[PDB]
């Protein structure tokens, strides 16, 4: 349906009501069914309007006209909604044209540190509720870890640069409003190993899929077997791949021990027929003789001797007739052990060939994560797939860059300001900051608020970038130093002429040790003009960092040549590599639920921090200071459209306190 | 419900993550256990070969040429002293007895037996047997 579709699209059950819908229309949610009903379809309509033309902003007024009876006869009811869905960001956010002109009058004053999307999106809320919002941002741009590279006809982003499918996703919305172009990744991708040949398709299928189990193992390993724990510390989804992993080595060896012990059983059987057998044929031996014996004296004999030969005569037959049948046994004994010698189970469970390309799809994994496989929580790191978005994952060709950009369009921004300390108290907030391009300069900020959009990495930093006075609490710190922080990279490769398959986006460079995996595994396809992306993850992800630019390129062009060949790889025009973990103002690239954490970490962050009364026995003051970004939202971290979402909310959440809901 | 050829069983986690360096004691442990049954394959597979190569000859050399004989029911002087002998050597077999004879069925053995069971000591006979 259109009606149930907006719901599904702004990430909402369509026939029941949400907890963050209970807190504001209680009254609806304690009351009578039908009411529910008569609400979800109000909410359902105004997100579909405000769906159906996301360029201009969606007003009570407009919405009312719009519903059919009988759901525009409570106009207050009407209105409640439409305020809600405005407040929290559900409707009239990112890029719109205003009806009414935003009004001069401005109320209260919120500083919010970063202009990264989450710390961009706030600001733009804020502003859309008529308070006054000031941006300081310590680079010389806009976008924090969205950041295209530019330089002649070459656009290649540095950061952000697929958008993890559009069902659900307000980057949806967005790029209506943006008008970004989006394109299609074909997953085509050959795995050629470091001797430059590729990998042929029974191969690369037979491991990929078996990368597929093994994970599924994992998690069996996780919740059916509650392995979640080992030594006093957290599993993590490194150790139970290698548990797993020694267990299919483990069970091929048993296949082989039961399979030659039917063969020693069977053998042993055989030896002790041959014994049979052997010590028959030496008795039939001798009483043929005996026959022989009786049956030359010659007659006419007496009665006894006439006996003699035909009771030899007859044991002997009988004997013949017992070896006969153990040497027809010895037939279906000796044939049995043909069988056993023909049908050998497996002989090794991976072969270093193999291991070799597993060690790929690890890598692949480390680099979707941003982290080693040995700190992703066992019992959590999946926890945020129950939220992926529908529809295929994309790339902006044009450069994530238009987003953040057109999200700073009338924003009082700051650039080359960088916060040394944030101040709150009872009676509001000091935030002290210094020009980047001269830190002798020293800048005062008094607001009513701060909002605090600073990367999870930059938090972590020790000793601190940031001082806050007075300082986070525990239970705020002890999650920052719980959570994860990861780190992966690019090498962007500008040629003058396309020398790779232009019908394949993707294709992987297979790591010769399982350290070296994430180490240039994958080039990446995906502009007009003729550029490769390379990428690096996992343990590979730091160390490259401590490695100069040309040694980089050249280890790139080295791994080319063998795949292309030497004669048919020009040098790079242009080539730029990010190391994100020494960006000062970046500290890594996302987060990622670390071993020992869990995604409540990822709400602690988000929470809030009160400070204590001035006078003492004076009532509890306000929330002063605030937190968003990709880090502070358990459902979609570690994206873009999780920041945009954190964003909204916290701006909801200021705009709840300062304005009156 | 672990998925299909993946092998998860709670006691080999247990037996793998018990020691630091415990699952490379399993696997090495396993590989000596199978270089152990490999050797005990090629003992056999040589005993065996020995033992087939004193059979090379089957039994051929010795097997009897298979006479056949119309059964009569006839029991001659000679044929009764036959079954005495047998019942002598053979105990209550009958179907030696009737091979030996050669031409007397089984029945006529059995037969034989209570028949002539007065008058050869055939109970006497049978004590003889039991030495
Ligand atoms: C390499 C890479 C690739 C990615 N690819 C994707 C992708 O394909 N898809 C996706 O959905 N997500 C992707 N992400 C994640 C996504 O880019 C981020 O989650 C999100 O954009 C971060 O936004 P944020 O607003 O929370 O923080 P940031 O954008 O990091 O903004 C925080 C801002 O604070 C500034 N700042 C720091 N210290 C100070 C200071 N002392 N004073 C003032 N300002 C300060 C920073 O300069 C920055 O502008 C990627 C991330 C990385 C690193
Ligand atoms: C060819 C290809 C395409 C898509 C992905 C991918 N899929 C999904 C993603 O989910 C976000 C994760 C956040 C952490 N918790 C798990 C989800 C991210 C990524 C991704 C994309 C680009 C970059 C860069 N530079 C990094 C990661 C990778 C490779």
């Amino acid at each position: 349906s259109g009606v149930e579709g907006a719901a599904f699209q702004s990430r909402l059950p369509h026939d029941r009501m949400t907890s963050q819908e209970a807190a504001c229309f209680p009254d609806i949610i304690s009351g009578p069914q039908q009411t529910q009903k008569v609400f979800l379809f109000i909410r359902n309509r105004t997100l579909q309007l405000w769906l159906d033309n996301p360029k201009i902003q969606l007003t009570f007024e407009a919405t009312l006209q719009q519903l059919e009876a009988p759901y525009n006869s409570d106009t207050v009811l009407v209105h409640r909604v439409h305020s809600y869905l405005e407040r929290h960001g559900l409707i009239n956010f990112g890029i719109y044209k205003r009806i009414k002109p935003l009004p001069t009058k401005k109320t209260g004053k919120v500083i919010i540190i970063g202009s990264g999307v989450s710390g961009l999106a706030a600001a733009r809320q804020l502003q859309s509720f008529g308070m006054d919002v000031t941006l300081l941002e310590a680079r010389d741009r806009v976008g924090g870890r969205v950041a295209t590279f530019r330089k002649g006809n070459y656009v290649a982003d540095l950061g952000a640069m697929v958008v993890t499918g559009l069902g659900g996703n307000p980057m949806a919305v967005v790029s209506k409003q943006v008008n970004m172009e989006l394109a299609k990744i074909k997953q085509k991708c050959p795995l050629y190993e470091a001797n430059g040949q590729a990998v042929p398709k029974e191969k690369d299928e037979m491991v990929e899929q078996e990368f597929n189990r093994l994970l599924e193992a994992t998690s069996y390993l996780s919740h059916q077997l509650d392995f979640n724990v080992l030594n006093n510390k957290p599993v993590s989804l490194g150790q139970a791949l290698e548990v797993v992993i020694q267990l299919q080595e483990k069970h091929v060896k048993d296949e082989q021990i039961e399979h030659w012990k039917k063969i020693v059983k069977t053998q042993e059987e055989l030896k002790e027929l041959l014994n049979k057998m052997v010590n028959l044929k030496e008795k039939i031996k001798e009483l043929h003789q005996q026959y022989k014996e009786a049956s030359e004296v010659k007659p006419p004999r007496d009665i006894t001797a006439e006996f003699l030969v035909k009771s030899k005569h007859r044991d002997l037959t009988a004997l013949c007739k017992e070896y006969d049948e153990l040497a027809e046994t010895q037939g279906k004994l000796e044939e049995k052990l043909q069988e056993l010698e023909a049908n050998p189970p497996s002989d090794v469970y991976l072969s270093s060939r193999d291991r070799q390309i597993l060690d790929w799809h690890f890598a692949n994994l480390e680099f979707a994560n941003a982290t080693p496989l040995s700190t992703l929580s066992l019992k959590h790191w999946d926890q945020d797939d129950d939220f992926e978005f529908t529809g295929s994952h994309l790339t902006v060709r044009n450069g994530y860059s238009c987003v953040p950009v057109a999200l700073a369009e009338g924003l009082d921004i700051k650039l080359n300001t960088a916060v040394r300390q944030v101040r709150y108290t009872a009676s509001g907030c000091e935030v002290i900051a210094v020009n980047t391009r001269s830190t002798s300069q020293t800048f005062i900020y008094k607001c009513d608020a701060v909002l605090c959009t600073l990367p999870l990495g930059v938090l972590k930093q020790q000793p601190p970038a940031v001082q806050f006075v007075p300082p986070l609490p525990e239970w705020k710190t002890s999650a920052v130093q719980r959570m994860g922080f990861g780190n992966l990279n690019k090498v962007v490769l500008c040629f003058d002429r396309v020398f790779w398959d232009p019908s394949v986006n993707l294709f992987g460079h297979v790591g010769s040790t399982t350290a070296s995996r994430g180490e240039l595994f994958l080039f990446w396809n995906l502009y007009k003009a003729p550029i490769l992306l390379a990428l690096v993850a996992g343990e590979a992800a730091g160390i490259m960092e401590n490695i100069s630019d040309d040694v980089i390129v050249g280890r790139c062009l080295a791994i080319l040549k063998g795949i292309f060949g030497s004669s048919a790889v020009p040098q790079p025009k242009e080539t730029v590599v990010s190391r994100w973990r020494a960006d000062p103002w970046a500290r890594g690239s996302y987060s990622y639920v670390a071993a020992g954490s869990s995604g409540n970490d990822y709400d602690l962050m988000a929470q809030p921090i009160t400070p204590g009364p001035s006078i003492p026995g004076a009532p509890q003051p306000i929330p002063r200071l605030f937190f968003a970004g990709e880090h502070t939202i358990r459902n979609y971290p570690a994206t873009v459209h999780g920041a945009l979402l954190s964003g909204l909310r916290e701006a909801g959440r200021i705009a709840d306190q300062f304005l009156g809901a | 419900k672990p998925p299909k050829g993946m092998f998860l069983s709670q006691e080999d986690v247990e037996a793998v993550s018990a020691n630091a360096t415990a699952a490379t004691t399993v696997l090495r442990q396993l590989d000596m256990e199978l270089v152990s049954v490999k050797r005990q394959i090629q003992n056999i597979k040589q005993t065996n070969s020995a033992l087939k190569e004193k059979l090379d000859g089957g039994i051929e050399p010795y097997r009897l040429p298979e006479v056949i004989q119309k059964c009569n029911a006839r029991w001659t002087t000679e044929e009764q002293l036959l079954a005495v002998q047998a019942i002598r050597k053979y105990g209550r077999d009958f179907q030696a007895i009737s091979d030996v004879i050669g031409n007397k069925s089984v029945v006529q053995v059995k037969n034989f037996f209570v028949n002539y069971r007065r008058r050869f000591n055939i109970d006497e006979v049978l004590q003889e047997w039991e030495a």
